[PDB]
């Protein structure tokens, strides 16, 4: 979807910081302790 | 609503769901109070909706003849021009609130202590608004020497609130309310893992009024340091192992 | 039309604390319940720090479903006493209890994608001086973007991001014309701020419009440029 | 992705689509029977997710498929999947 | 006394059933001693024990300790010894220190005799090994994990399970017509298989991630009633 | 050219996906030969190959006969190299014959330098024996097949992929909160993930059944499309 | 192994699963 839309423009320089995709990313770290062990 | 102008006229039920019982058993009930013994009320299950104490609450509300789901069509209305040319001779209390009551006299489910379970049961069986020597079955387990009376315990999953409970003299002593002797083992097996036997090495059964009674006088007498806990609960946030030796 | 500008986004600071606070308004008057809970669920979906977002209805209608549905999905939900000036009225009343750094309005038919506010607020946090982003709802697309080349990109009315100060400092959102986005714009032009447009594609949600919508917009904008005059 | 009660999985296009459900074109034969509770698999991005719904209408290869009463983060990944796309 | 569980096909869920059935042990009020014999080492994750701590009983002989010291105890009823963390070039040569495990045979041994372990799991893996096949042979009872799909009923027709191996099935799925086709055909043709099977449970997919058994991570799961009803008839079928 | 497939843990579908793979090869024009080397020897049933059919490269070498007549033509554009069948006592003592069976390899350069098969395929264990090693190294591309839970995340960084190797995942299953926990992990922790997925379908657990490949047992299914997809990124990425 | 698969063909959801997949067919012979 991102992707599709940088290559409908140039958009060459602007980092996607999925924000969902961190926040479930650090819950998931927070609820599994073998995730967050091996991550950190 | 039709039936509360009618006099005499048949009246049959066909019942689908189990919530529908009490309504229905009252609305029976109501009938039973209104239109005189003439009326024939009769109650046709469908798929599965009646139990074996549901089956005589309805009867004593005033069902002329509950017809099972097992029965075909054809052989229900055989059974209905059976029915044909008789009264309701049978007595049908004002209240329903103590037909109700009967349906269900224990409202406790899990583990009891012994004092607990000998006085929910002589209660239960002291009701006189009760069938005789169909309140229930007490059953008496002997575990094999593999294992002990606790793990025994720990085994059982009953799912019905009527079924109690406990564990006293290396036996496994339990009381299951409204069932009757021939359909213990399918009980059991609900109850248990199904290869029962090979949990225990003998049963006691008893399914008598007089000899329930006299198996319930006869465990009172026992030492209470016989009496045990559940397993679960005694040996009941993350443990980190402790480095030790092994010697 | 002679040199479109073709303007692009700016990446935002790879520092997250460093973002800016967006409030997004979705103004209904008579819209079914169905329309604006796709709305609703995009703007929950948008990437941006939750902390630094937050979803507001405004149902003019004082419907009860509106409410339960903010209350189930956890947006805010206001509802005014009255009536008056329409959605540039209940715009400036809610602006009163809004307490973002920049307001973004979108209306219920559209759709916004997830990637707006990431693509919009770097000429914000970039450029101090700009007060309005202009985001796409052909002919239309292209004065639009060769306007933005001498700065004359003027509010649509929907999909637009507008800095609170400027905002607050022209005394809210012009109730005076039909078409108050571009009274809005031209207010903000006086005082010396810039608007921009980005034409990035959002969602568009609703398709063809028909030319029952194509008048409605041809002749509630004439009237306005007409007063505006 | 259609996924039955069997297990078997079929890839789909989705036609058209609404809040009341989604019609989609089957490639392929499959004797998908309405009223059957299937699995609808939607690709955002690199991520699938996965929506219940019951098939109400059979068209031939046309399917139509009706969501069951959804949770709030499913309804915003079916709005995220469908209508906040990259169009 | 000893009851080694090992995998007739790798990824059936051995070292998980292992944890689950040693904490439903513990949990009826038996000493567990569980010994992690796979050479990857994974059964210690199960037990809250940090990924860095490189002890093991196999590292210690080989550094040339006493492996006795590489206890670990979870709680009063269940101890833990896991196989300790190898290095990459171990892990590429096998065959360099497969026969230099020769005395945790006699420790094992000892440890039985000793009677403070009623119960000593040892989760076995399936590479066909020396030491593999010395720890099946101070093995009492042993517990072959299936599933039932079409790899499983393969292997179960050319492979030899160690004597005494009764047949445990895991990740049994529901609605599923083979699955249902092998489970009736396995009923009316294996004779060693157990009459308890483990659906295929969430459970069971997080307690490694949660690193704790099954039991002491969700009681109220289906899987766990199901391994402690494999724990009695364990303890009922298996004590002598 | 040479691709071999070997999974970072037991039973996490290797074999099935080389099945398909090469039969999803096959169809698109391309002769591949694909080669059985696990000792377990169940590449064969995917083929409609009998069970009592014993013929095999091990077995032939093991007896003295010629590897090459144990090869078997499926189709114009298939053959077959089964392992073939080991006894109780060759299965339980591989080290009296696992240091024998060098002899295919330089046989296999010699195909390579053949021509008339334009893949190789081979069925890589985890074994962790001299000849994996070597049939790995003879392997121009290496795929790693995992699964997405807790056994393989710990796995991938305590064991030492094929250098070069690429990661392809299997079984990935529906309704998985800990399995979308994971994959969310893996997207950003490797690099060396493929950007398609296997998913959990009953095709491939009743191709095995029937003795075809899941897209010969039946090509609509998603199962057959994935492979047939990492089939064409391997064409157009494993080229050379 | 313990493998008993004499009368096994009395059964019509038995003959049934092994009619469905020649793998079961193939070993039950
Ligand atoms: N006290 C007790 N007795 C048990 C229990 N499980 C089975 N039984 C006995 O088994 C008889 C037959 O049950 P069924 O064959 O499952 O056939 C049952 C079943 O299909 C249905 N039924 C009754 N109650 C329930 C219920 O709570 N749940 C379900 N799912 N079905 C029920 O009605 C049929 C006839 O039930 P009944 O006439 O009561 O007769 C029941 C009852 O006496 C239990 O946990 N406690
Ligand atoms: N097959 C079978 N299963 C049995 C039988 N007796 C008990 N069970 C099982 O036990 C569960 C708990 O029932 P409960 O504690 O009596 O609690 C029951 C009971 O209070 C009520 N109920 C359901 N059917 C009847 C009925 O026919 N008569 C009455 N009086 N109550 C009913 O609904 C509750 C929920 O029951 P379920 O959800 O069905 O779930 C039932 C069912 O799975 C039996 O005879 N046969
Ligand atoms: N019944 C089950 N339901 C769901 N997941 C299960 C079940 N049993 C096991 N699993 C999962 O399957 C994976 C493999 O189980 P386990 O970690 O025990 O591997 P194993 O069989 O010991 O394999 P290996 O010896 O190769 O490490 C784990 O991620 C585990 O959570
Ligand atoms: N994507 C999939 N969906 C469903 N079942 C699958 C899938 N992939 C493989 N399977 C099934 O999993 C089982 C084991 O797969 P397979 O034998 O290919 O794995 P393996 O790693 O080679 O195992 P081993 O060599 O230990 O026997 C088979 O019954 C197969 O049909
Ligand atoms: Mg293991
Ligand atoms: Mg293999």
């Amino acid at each position: 979807d991102i992707v599709a839309l940088k290559q409908a423009f140039s958009l060459p320089d602007i980092d996607y910081a999925d924000i969902s995709q961190r926040e479930q990313l650090a819950a998931a770290l927070k609820r599994w302790p073998l995730l967050a062990e091996f991550a950190q | 609503n039709e039936a509360r102008t009618a006099q005499a006229a048949t009246v049959v039920f066909s019942l689908q769901q189990n919530a529908q019982i009490e309504p229905l058993a009252r609305s029976i009930h109501t009938l039973r109070r209104q239109r005189g013994s003439a009326m024939k009320i009769l109650v046709r299950e469908n798929t599965a909706s009646l139990r074996a104490t549901d089956e005589r609450l309805l009867l004593a509300c005033g069902a002329n003849m509950v017809i099972p789901w097992n029965a075909p069509l054809s052989r229900c209305l055989t059974m209905i021009e059976s029915v044909q040319g008789q009264k309701f001779s049978r007595y049908v209390p004002e209240d329903i609130t103590t037909l109700l009551s009967m349906t269900q006299p224990l409202k406790l489910r899990g583990f009891q202590k012994w004092d607990v379970f000998c006085n929910a049961v002589n209660n239960m069986m002291n009701n006189p608004l009760l069938p005789a020597h169909g309140k229930g079955v007490l059953v008496a387990l002997r575990p094999v020497p593999g294992i002990r009376v606790e793990q025994a315990l720990t085994l059982c999953r009953p799912n019905r609130t009527g079924d109690i409970m406990t564990i006293g003299g290396n036996r496994l002593v339990l009381f299951l309310s409204f069932c009757r002797i021939n359909d213990l083992d399918t009980a059991l097996n609900h109850i248990f893992p199904l290869p029962t036997g090979d949990i225990f090495s003998n049963r006691m059964v008893w399914f008598e009024d007089d000899q329930i009674s006299a198996e319930l006088v006869q465990m009172r007498l026992l030492a209470p340091e016989q009496w045990g806990m559940p397993l679960p609960l005694t040996q009941s946030w993350r443990r980190i192992p402790e480095p030790m030796r092994l010697l | 039309v002679v040199w479109p500008l073709n303007r692009q986004p700016v990446p935002l600071p790879k520092d997250m604390s460093l973002w800016p606070s967006v409030d997004i308004f979705v103004p209904t008057y008579n819209e079914d319940l169905n329309v604006v809970k796709n709305t609703i669920y995009a703007s929950l979906g948008i990437d941006w720090p939750k902390d630094k977002l937050n979803i507001w209805i405004l149902d003019d209608g004082g419907r009860e479903e509106f409410r339960q549905f903010a209350q189930n999905v956890g947006v805010k939900y206001i509802a005014r006493t009255t009536h008056e000036h329409a959605k540039a009225g209940n715009i400036n009343n809610a602006l009163k209890y809004a307490k973002g750094e920049f307001v973004s309005i979108f209306d219920c038919d559209h759709v916004p994608t997830r990637s707006f506010l990431q693509m919009t607020m770097g000429w914000f946090l970039k450029e101090k001086q700009l007060a309005m982003m202009q985001t796409p709802h052909l002919f239309y697309g292209l004065v639009q973007d060769g306007n933005d080349m001498w700065d004359a990109t003027f509010f649509c009315g929907s999909c637009a991001v507008i800095r609170r100060k400027p905002l607050d400092e022209i005394g809210g959102i012009a109730v005076e014309t039909v078409t108050e986005d571009a009274h809005t714009s031209l207010r903000l032009h006086r005082r010396g701020y810039t608007s921009a447009y980005m034409r990035i594609p959002q969602a568009a949600g609703l398709a063809t419009e028909s030319l029952s919508a194509h008048i409605g917009q041809r002749i509630r904008w004439a009237r306005g440029m007409v007063q505006i005059f | 992705a259609i996924a039955r009660e069997d297990g078997h999985l079929f890839s789909c296009t989705v036609q058209d689509f609404s809040d009341g459900g989604l019609g989609i074109k089957i490639n392929g034969q499959a004797q998908i029977l309405e009223g059957q509770k299937v699995n609808l698999l939607l690709k955002r991005g690199q991520q699938e997710y996965v929506f219940p719904t019951q098939v109400a209408r059979v068209m031939g290869n046309e399917v139509g498929l009706k969501l069951m009463p959804l949770t709030t983060q499913q309804h915003i990944d079916f709005v995220q999947c469908t209508f906040a796309r990259a169009d | 006394a000893v009851l080694g569980l090992q995998g007739v096909r790798g990824g059936v869920g051995t070292t998980t059933i292992t944890a689950a059935l040693a904490w439903s042990l513990q949990m009826l009020g038996e000493n567990v001693l569980v010994v992690d014999a796979c050479p990857d080492n994974l059964l210690r994750l199960s037990f809250n024990v940090d990924f860095t701590h490189r002890q093991g009983w196999a590292r210690a002989m080989l550094d040339g300790q006493d492996w006795r010291d590489a206890g670990l105890r979870y709680t009063s009823q269940l101890d833990l010894l896991p196989f300790g963390q190898l290095s990459i070039e171990e892990q590429e040569n096998p065959q360099h220190w497969q026969t230099r495990l020769s005395d945790i045979c006699s420790g094992l041994q000892q440890l039985k005799a000793s009677g403070r372990y009623q119960w000593i799991l040892i989760d076995l893996p399936r590479d066909a090994s020396q030491i593999t096949h010395q720890l099946l042979s101070l093995c009492d009872h042993s517990l072959a994990i299936v599933n039932v799909d079409a790899n499983c009923h393969i292997r179960l027709h050319q492979q030899a399970l160690p004597d005494g191996a009764h047949i445990l099935i895991n990740n049994f799925r529901i609605g599923s017509q083979v699955q249902d086709d092998i489970y009736q055909l396995w009923l009316q043709s294996q004779r060693r298989l157990l009459p308890m099977l483990i659906h295929r449970d969430e459970a069971m997919a997080e307690c490694l991630a949660a690193k704790q058994p099954v039991g002491e991570y969700r009681s109220d799961a289906l899987a766990a009633e199901e391994i402690l009803t494999l724990a009695n008839w364990c303890l009922l079928n298996y004590s002598g």
